[PDB]
């Protein structure tokens, strides 16, 4: 069995990664990396039979295998938002050369950096029958946390990373919403949030 | 100095029929374990009364690999078959020769592993057990294709690997 | 390439479901897996060549077929919750190097009166926003929807769009305390403000649901709740 | 021990 310390990684653009792979046969198996970017296939990564333990892939991705340790340690010099994916480590034992079995995968969620950061809260009305209200909570940073729904009734989302390509502009947003009789914008959001956006 | 060899070959079948597969594994030039396939029961057999005291689960897993390079060398027919431009009507044979040479120190001296169709030189690994020397028009596109998926490191993966250790285990039997 | 079918499907306990695996490269080695939370994917079955099968790691449950060298065939005959899951066929002609299908989304149900179509809404662009960050966001959010099987997508001018969008990679519980509780879905569509104010550009975001399929079983009060289209739609606006 | 061919060709 292939074993993955983490399922859950956050890393800063443009930086250094290693994601970790621990394999538990002791005759030396096949190894690979694979990767699932969001709604589609897995891709094979990287592949190791035998020879020089410094594996390249594509991609800019590489792979170092340990004898001595069993492990089997993915590696890129630099993190891009394109990079946001659930990476795999995969092993086939010798002679079942064509079964793979795969590990429970490292979810990488890659924090982009915003040059001007200006966090604000505002309010959405309804296309149709107004007076239906929507709070967003938006272009804040990639380092303050946006919390869960304290309140049952109340529903507030995790951020999440649009990109508008033609003007090389990405940014957070979290969106909050009730159909209670009070809910309002500075109600709402109230967990770990800065004290600097427009309301 | 020991060495150990395997031969495994299939031959296509005239009319309309399934082809003969057969694998033979030599330890120093000693038949030890053989399989067939138009045989009544296709499994494998020890040549040898050493061998009869490994376990079943260690037959019913090298059946299995039969199986799996009947198939295989099955598509690889079909493959040859339309590499060549050859039409359906005739019977043509492909041959996979694998093996190790030990030396007095124990440690692997040369991996074989040499591929060869209608007794022709088809492809061959090197002595450096990372390229391939191919003869014909057809032989090196499997060159160029095994070059891109690193065939040779697989081979290689295997005839340093379990050749070597399973050539060792047998010899302790003799 | 290598094409699954079908793509998403919703049945109930009981139920019969085959899923397809096609290839167009002819390799031999076959695979089917399934993905699920905290266990990764595990193999459920896998096929050296034609009219042959292989045993992975969870075969309960799951019978396969394998007719021709480029046809596999996972099938289900007892159909159960628990095998609610994102299935993905394989392809190899190399030990390891695997050529993965576009996935195949099914939910088992044990119940049809806990269905709900999802209820989609657009919300238009704060003027705040567009005065202060000269942008407009837009957002649609589809509500009390089961189960959790649903494709959200944005359409602008009759156009499918993937620029300036951020929808929820996973829905959320109305009622996180339940289980079989209904599901909640967001998603933003920014734009630059000038393209909100012009009037003549058409927005709308589209819910795809899966739920009852037409052999489905329904006798009840509310509409049947059969796999359908729900969608919402706001025009632009100078003001 | 028997290999498996694996590769195609």
């Amino acid at each position: 069995s292939v074993t993955q310390p983490d399922a859950r990684v956050t890393v800063s653009e443009g930086a250094s990664l290693q994601l970790r792979c621990k394999y538990s046969y002791s005759a030396t198996p096949y190894l690979f990396w694979y990767v699932q970017y969001p709604r589609q296939g897995l891709q094979m990564l990287l592949k190791y039979y035998s020879g020089d333990p410094v594996v390249q892939g594509v991609n800019g991705f590489e792979a170092e295998f340990s004898k001595s340790d069993s492990s089997f340690h993915l590696r890129k010099a630099s993190v891009h938002w394109s990079d946001s994916a659930v990476y795999f480590c995969a092993v086939s034992a010798k002679g079942t050369g064509s079964k793979l079995s795969f590990g429970k995968g490292a979810k990488l969620t890659v924090s982009p950096n915003i040059q001007n950061p200006d966090p604000a809260v505002y309010q959405l009305r309804d296309s149709k029958s107004s007076d239906k209200s929507v709070c967003l909570f938006t272009d804040f940073d990639s380092q303050t946390n946006v919390s869960q729904s304290k309140d049952s009734d109340v529903y507030i989302t995790d951020k999440c990373v649009l990109d508008m390509r033609s003007m090389d502009f990405k940014s957070n947003s979290a969106v909050a919403w009730s159909n209670k009789s009070d809910f309002a914008c500075a109600n709402a959001f109230n967990n770990s949030i800065i004290p600097e956006d427009t309301f | 100095p020991h060495s150990m060899r395997y031969y495994e070959t299939a031959t296509s079948r005239r009319g309309l029929g399934e082809p003969r597969y057969t694998s033979v594994g030599y330890v120093d030039d000693k038949e030890f374990v053989r399989f067939d396939s138009d045989a009544e029961n296709p499994r494998y057999e020890p040549q040898v009364p050493w061998m009869e005291q490994e376990g079943p689960e260690y037959w019913e897993r090298i059946t299995q690999i039969a199986k799996g390079q009947e198939q295989w060398f099955r598509v690889n027919l079909r493959t040859l078959l339309g590499y060549y431009n050859q039409s359906a009507g005739g019977t043509h044979t492909l041959q996979w020769m694998y093996g190790c040479d030990v030396g007095s120190d124990g440690r692997l001296l040369r991996g074989y592993e040499q591929f060869a169709y209608d007794g022709c030189d088809y492809i061959a690994l090197n002595e450096d057990l990372r390229t391939w020397t191919a003869a014909d028009m057809a032989a090196q596109i499997t060159r160029r294709k095994w070059e891109q998926a690193g065939a040779a490191e697989y081979y290689r993966a295997y005839l340093e690997g379990e050749c070597v250790e399973w050539l060792h285990r047998y010899l302790k039997n003799g | 390439a290598v094409t699954q079918s079908p793509r998403n499907k919703v049945t109930v306990t009981g139920g019969n479901v085959t899923l397809s695996c096609r290839q167009t490269n002819s390799h031999n080695y076959m695979y089917w897996y399934r993905q699920d939370t905290g266990h990764g994917l595990r193999l459920i079955h896998y096929s050296y060549g034609a009219g042959n099968l292989q045993i992975g790691d969870v075969p309960d449950g799951y019978k396969a077929t394998r007719t021709t060298q480029e046809d596999f065939f996972l099938l289900l005959e007892l159909a159960s919750p628990s095998q609610t899951s994102l299935y993905f066929c394989a392809s190899s002609d190399a030990p390891g190097q695997l050529y993965f299908g576009e996935g195949s989304k099914l939910t088992v149900l044990e119940d049809l009166k806990n269905v709900f179509p999802p209820e989609v809404a657009v919300f238009e662009p704060s003027e705040a926003e567009i005065s202060h960050t000269q942008k407009a966001t837009l957002v649609c959010l589809a509500t009390g929807f089961y189960p959790d099987h649903v494709e959200l997508s944005w359409w602008v001018n009759g156009k499918e769009v993937h620029s300036g969008v951020c929808t929820d990679p996973q829905p959320l519980k109305e009622q996180p305390a339940l289980n079989d509780s209904r599901y909640a879905l967001s998603s933003r569509l920014r734009v630059s403000a000038t393209f909100w104010q012009n009037p003549r550009n058409h927005f709308r975001c589209q819910v795809q649901f899966y739920g009852l399929s037409e052999n489905d079983e329904w006798t009840q009060d509310r509409a049947k709740p059969v796999t359908q289209i729900v969608s919402a739609e706001a025009w632009g606006r100078a003001d | 021990q028997p290999a498996e061919g694996g590769f195609q060709l």
